[PDB]
């Protein structure tokens, strides 16, 4: 499972992802596991 | 080959490099972790007169 990322945006436009930026890994983490579906976790009231 | 100081950067991740046809120009140590380039030595042709 690799997990790349890029932090700084570009105010190209307002509240949408418009422009390009390349992407360099950070985590290569070697587990060997069989994923079909994923969730998401946020913050509740 | 001859290895000199490298004026190129390599990112953290990626440890060898090349440029056409998997010709390794550039390479980092295991331990100095230093950035240094390759390059052939002067072979050539000899003529004679
Ligand atoms: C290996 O040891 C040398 C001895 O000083 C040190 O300079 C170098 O950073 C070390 N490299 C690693 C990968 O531990």
């Amino acid at each position: 499972f690799k997990i790349y990322s890029k932090h700084t945006p570009i105010n190209l436009v307002r509240d949408l992802p418009q422009g390009f930026s390349a992407l360099e890994p950070l985590v290569d983490l070697p587990i060997g596991i069989n994923i079909t579906r994923f969730q998401t976790l946020l913050a509740l009231h | 080959g001859v290895l000199t100081e490298s004026n190129k950067k390599f990112l953290p991740f990626q440890q060898f490099g090349r440029d056409i046809a998997d010709t390794t120009d550039a390479v980092r140590d295991p331990q100095t972790l230093e950035i240094l380039d390759i390059t052939p030595c002067s072979f050539g042709g000899v003529s004679v007169i």
